[PDB]
């Protein structure tokens, strides 16, 4: 049951999560300038809304 | 007798409309037009704020703003002309080669 | 206020760089000579460094309602001038491969350095805005200097459009701040408030829009998506300048703005910057995981390293040595980025025209360029925060500053992002020494090699013995 | 709020209104009456006009307050005009303003 | 000066709303010129006489001339964008309009609740702007000359024909 190290695998799963999160985040780098402008405006909305909420 | 809130709201409306024009338009010329609307709106907001305080600094900030607007309109139109003469196409979605 | 002769002494690097712009432009008007105009540019920048010595012999004072000169300004002026000199040195062989006019490059580098110096001394919203634009527009020219190449034109268009939008955001935020507070100087932003009314909604909205513009300029999440495309598309000396001088100058003026403004110690702005720093560290490291392109990898690296700097900025209004941490980290980051982007520039020089490929192909670099491979692996270890490198000294400063201010989420973010950096930086540094199947002779290429070698030696020596750099940074303190 | 200033405001408004209405009425009468049956040098000169027009605006602001600025303002405007003229000399010498190469 | 401010702000808003949703570039630039003239009238209503004069002289008289020059020399006669009108499709504009409306709502909420004695509208002359410009704002003027030089050099290097 242990011949393929289970504790090593459950310590390896942060690397799996990091690779998955990196592949997911790389979808935002699609190379489209209109999306870059849109993401800047989204970030502006988020920053202003956070500042108004926090006051 | 004119409120500061009304002038700032007018400037905010123009800025938001220019940003919308920059986002929704696929032609690079209309993106430059939206940029010009945004920078003119920010300069108008500076003029409104300076007129509220009775200070000349608002018009000085306007002068620096329109210096920037003129120079970056020149640069953006030069790049637009280069894109037109190299691709015969002003679609901004076509110039998307570099990607993650 | 009027300008006394002592004030003219304090403006010495700015005056010398402006005079160098005029002299280089008139020399181009005389005769288009690459060597003479490059030499005049580097002579002007070295004269600006010696003028920094003369400024240090003078006092620290407010030269205008706009500018304030002190040790802080001197340190950032020195960093910007070193980055500009390295950019010119890396640019000469690459421009020697170029076919069109190749002196407007040095004119634009000088004007961008002038903007960096203005941001180093900027004490006013007008000077901040003007310094950002004086950095930005020559970089519009420099990123698309090889506009016949598809990638450089694409990067130029993206950078121009997004920086114009970010300047609009920054200017609108400045206008809202000026609507709230009747003065545009840094020390008066939030001055007319009290009894727990520091978080005025208009002041916070103006600082939010300014944060949008500055966080575009600093490649901070979520204004970071331009960075790998522009870094990959730009010419490699332009990528060197864009990674070092622009980021250093803009972060210095952000540091001074948050030091001097009475709204700098705001809980809402601190929380927003903590969110931006956390996201910047994690996202930059995670996106750099699976990059085979070295320039995109260094773009995501710049995102994460500016996140670490932002963590050092968040602890500014609570602790004391946040300025010292930012100075030490910026010196280390400057030298590491100069080495890395200089190796990328030297192996991509001379320019191969708009039609030929410009991929780095760093695999097996040791078997034909061993010294550049050693410099590149020293820089990869330094950007990873490995001990015996100055990047670790900066990372240690960031961790100490975060621990002192009880920023535990940011401390854990730095640790996790550092582990992810370990992975991809070590991937590059060990791919340098493998075996690749397949795929100079002038003193300016040798000068670029000497620049990257001296950067590597500085990184190693100041990683082992960091006390001289700490002592230099600690005496470069602004007006309290 | 004096009588003279409001009189001149009304006179200027009537001047603009009657002028534009006269042009409009001229075109309306013309249309109603009667029976029925490139090269990049232009961009360069326009861009040069824009840049030198902004620098001209700086000189417009200076020219109305020369006595109030003193000799210090003269030195600053002289540096401004010198940079402006060096840019013009550079444009002439590199062939940017040469229309027939 | 109040009625003029409100009617000119209304004209500017309507004109730029027509700008961003128009297909003909020359018509869009004409509506942009109208919005700039309206904004100059807004400037004149607030007493910023120099700013309104420069809004017509520079913004509506130099920059938009450059835009009209570029549009006329590129000869946009419907190159695969006019025949599509993708920005009028709901899925393209509805999202960003929602995002911009949210940004406007947050900004306007920030504008309200700020103390306001009202804008006097007293004329701030060009003499005072010139005194401030060549007084406490000297380095702004010199480095703005450098900024315009940078724009000149960049635009010449990129936009020359050869
Ligand atoms: C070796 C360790 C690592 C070094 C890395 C350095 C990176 C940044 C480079 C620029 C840093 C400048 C920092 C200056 C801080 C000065 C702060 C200060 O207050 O200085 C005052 C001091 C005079 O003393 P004081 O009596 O206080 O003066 C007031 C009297 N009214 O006056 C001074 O202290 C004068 C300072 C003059 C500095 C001149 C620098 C010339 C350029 C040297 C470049 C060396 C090569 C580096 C690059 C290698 C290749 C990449
Ligand atoms: C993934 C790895 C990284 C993980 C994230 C980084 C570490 C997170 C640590 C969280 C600490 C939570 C502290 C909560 C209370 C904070 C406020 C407070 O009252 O702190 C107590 C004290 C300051 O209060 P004072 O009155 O001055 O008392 C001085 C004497 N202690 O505070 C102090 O005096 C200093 C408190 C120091 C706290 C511990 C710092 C060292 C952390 C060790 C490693 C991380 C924890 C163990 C490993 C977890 C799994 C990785
Ligand atoms: C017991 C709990 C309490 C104590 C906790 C102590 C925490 C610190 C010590 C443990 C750290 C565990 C790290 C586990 C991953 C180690 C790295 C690794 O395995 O790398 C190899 C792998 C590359 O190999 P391969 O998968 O073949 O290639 C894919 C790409 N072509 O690489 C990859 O696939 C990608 C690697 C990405 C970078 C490494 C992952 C970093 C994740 C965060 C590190 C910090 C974790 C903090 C604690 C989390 C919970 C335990
Ligand atoms: C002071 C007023 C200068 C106005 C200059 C206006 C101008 O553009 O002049 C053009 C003039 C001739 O240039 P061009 O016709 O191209 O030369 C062909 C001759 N082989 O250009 C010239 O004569 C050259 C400009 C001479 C003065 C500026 C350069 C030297 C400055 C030294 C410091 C004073
Ligand atoms: C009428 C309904 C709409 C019809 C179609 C559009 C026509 C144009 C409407 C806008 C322009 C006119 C608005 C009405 C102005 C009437 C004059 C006025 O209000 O004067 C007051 C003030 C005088 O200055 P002041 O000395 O401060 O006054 C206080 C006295 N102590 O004045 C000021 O301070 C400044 C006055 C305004 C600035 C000058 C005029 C600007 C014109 C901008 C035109 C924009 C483009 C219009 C295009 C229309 C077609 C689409
Ligand atoms: C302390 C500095 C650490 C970073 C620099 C590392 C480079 C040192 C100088 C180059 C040495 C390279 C040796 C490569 C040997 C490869 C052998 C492969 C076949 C076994
Ligand atoms: C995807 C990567 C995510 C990395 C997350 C890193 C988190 C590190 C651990 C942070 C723990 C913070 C605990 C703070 C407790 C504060 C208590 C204050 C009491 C007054
Ligand atoms: C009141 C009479 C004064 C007579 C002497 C005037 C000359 C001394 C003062 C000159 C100040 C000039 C300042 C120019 C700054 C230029 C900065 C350029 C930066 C690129
Ligand atoms: C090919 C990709 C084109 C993307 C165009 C821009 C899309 C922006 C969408 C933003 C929607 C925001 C809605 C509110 C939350």
């Amino acid at each position: 049951l242990l011949k393929r190290d289970p504790l090593n695998s459950m310590m390896n799963i942060p690397a799996v999560l990091s690779r998955f999160a990196g592949k997911g985040l790389l979808l935002s780098e699609n190379g489209y300038l209109r999306w870059y402008v849109a993401s800047m405006s989204i970030g502006a909305v988020v920053v202003l809304a956070l500042l108004m909420v926090l006051r | 007798m004119i409120p500061l809130q009304h002038g700032l709201i007018l400037a905010a409306i123009l800025f938001v409309l220019g940003l919308t024009g920059l986002v929704i338009r696929r032609n690079l010329l209309f993106m430059l037009i939206g940029l010009e609307i945004m920078i003119n709106a920010s300069a108008l907001a500076f003029v409104v704020a300076g007129s509220y305080w009775g200070q000349t600094d608002g018009q000085v900030m306007y002068i620096l703003a329109i210096s920037l607007a003129a120079a970056e309109a020149s640069i953006g139109l030069a790049l637009l002309l280069q894109l037109h003469r190299r691709r015969q196409n002003l679609n901004i979605d076509s110039v998307s080669e570099m990607r993650g | 206020m009027t300008i006394t002769p002592q004030n003219l002494i304090a403006l010495l690097p700015l005056l010398i760089v402006g005079l160098t712009v005029v002299v280089v432009m008139l020399s181009i008007a005389w005769r288009r000579n690459h060597f003479l105009n490059a030499t005049l540019s580097v002579i002007g920048l070295n004269a600006a460094l010696v003028s920094l010595w003369f400024v240090g012999q003078a006092g620290a004072m407010d030269v205008t309602p706009l500018m304030r000169v002190d040790g802080f300004a001197m340190l950032y002026t020195g960093l910007v001038l070193l980055a500009s000199l390295a950019t010119c040195t890396f640019a000469y062989p690459w421009l020697e491969g170029y076919n069109d006019n190749k002196d407007e490059f040095y004119l634009l580098v000088l004007i961008a350095a002038l903007g960096g110096i203005l941001l180093a001394n900027a004490n006013h919203l007008a000077s901040l805005f003007l310094g950002i634009e004086l950095i930005s527009l020559p970089l519009f020219g420099l990123v698309g200097y090889a506009f016949r190449q598809k990638r450089s034109l694409e990067a130029s268009i993206k950078y121009t459009i997004l920086s114009a939008a970010a300047s609009s955001f920054l200017l609108f935020g400045m206008a809202l701040v000026y609507a709230q507070s009747g003065d545009l100087s840094f020390v008066a932003l939030g001055k007319n408030l009290g009894d727990g009314m520091l978080n005025e909604p208009l002041l916070l909205a103006g600082f939010g829009l300014m944060i949008v513009g500055l966080g575009f300029k600093l490649s901070l999440v979520p204004f970071h998506l331009w960075t790998p495309d522009v870094y990959q598309g730009a010419p490699a000396p332009v990528s060197t300048f864009l990674a070092t001088a622009s980021k250093i100058a803009i972060f210095g003026v952000v540091m001074r703005l948050f030091l001097y403004a009475p709204v700098g110690d705001s809980e809402a702005i601190r929380v927003v910057l903590a969110i931006i720093a956390f996201a910047s560290i994690i996202f930059g490291n995670l996106m750099a995981l699976s990059q085979t392109n070295i320039k995109r990898l260094l773009g995501y690296s710049s995102i994460s390293h500016l996140g670490y700097l932002l963590v050092a900025l968040i602890a500014l209004q609570t602790g004391e040595m946040s300025m010292e941490a930012v100075g030490v980290y910026l010196a280390g980051y400057l030298f590491s980025s100069l080495g890395a982007f200089g190796v990328v520039s030297l192996m991509s020089s001379p320019y191969r025209g708009p039609d030929a490929d410009s991929l780095f192909s760093y695999r097996g670099l040791f078997w034909h360029r061993p010294i550049l491979a050693a410099v590149m692996t020293v820089m990869m270890l330094s950007l990873a925060g490995i001990p015996m490198t100055l990047g670790f000294i900066g990372k240690f400063y960031v961790l100490a500053v975060g621990v002192q201010a009880h920023l535990w989420w940011l401390v854990g973010a730095v640790v996790v992002g550092s582990a992810i950096g370990l992975y991809y930086y070590l991937r590059v540094a060990v791919s340098l020494y493998l075996h690749a199947p397949e795929q100079p002779s002038n003193w300016q290429y040798s000068a670029g090699g000497i620049v990257v070698l001296i950067s590597a030696l500085l990184v190693l020596v100041l990683g082992v013995w960091p006390q001289p750099l700490i002592s230099i940074v600690r005496l470069a303190m602004p007006l309290m | 709020t004096s009588t003279e200033v409001i009189a001149h405001h009304w006179a200027f408004a009537i001047f603009l209104i009657v002028a534009i209405g006269l042009c409009c009425l001229m075109l309306v009468g013309g249309w109603f009456l009667g029976g029925r049956a490139l090269s990049a040098k232009f961009y360069l000169v326009a861009m040069f006009f824009v840049i030198f027009d902004v620098e001209a605006l700086y000189l417009f602001a200076w020219s109305t307050s020369i006595r109030e600025s003193g000799w210090v303002g003269f030195v600053e405007a002289a540096i401004f005009i010198f940079v402006l003229l060096a840019g013009l000399v550079y444009l002439v010498r590199i062939g940017a303003l040469d229309w027939t190469p | 000066m109040e009625f003029a401010f409100y009617i000119c702000g209304l004209i500017a808003i309507l004109a730029t709303l027509r700008v961003i949703t128009h297909t003909n570039p020359v018509h869009a630039l004409l509506y942009l010129i109208i919005s700039l003239l309206a904004i100059s009238g807004v400037f004149f209503s607030l007493g910023a006489y120099f700013a309104g004069a420069l809004e017509i002289i520079v913004y509506a008289g130099a920059i938009m001339v450059l835009f009209v020059f570029v549009v006329m020399m590129l000869n946009l006669g419907g190159s695969e964008i006019e025949q599509e009108r993708q920005w009028l499709k709901p899925q393209v504009w509805i999202g960003p309009a929602i995002l911009s409306a949210i940004m406007l709502v947050v900004i306007v909420y920030a504008i309200l609740g700020v103390n306001d004695q009202g804008i006097d509208g007293t004329p701030i002359s060009a003499k005072a702007v010139g005194i401030t410009l060549f007084g406490p704002y000297v380095l702004a003027v010199e480095l703005a000359s450098m900024l315009l030089l940078a724009g000149l050099v960049v635009a010449f290097h990129v936009g020359r024909e050869e």
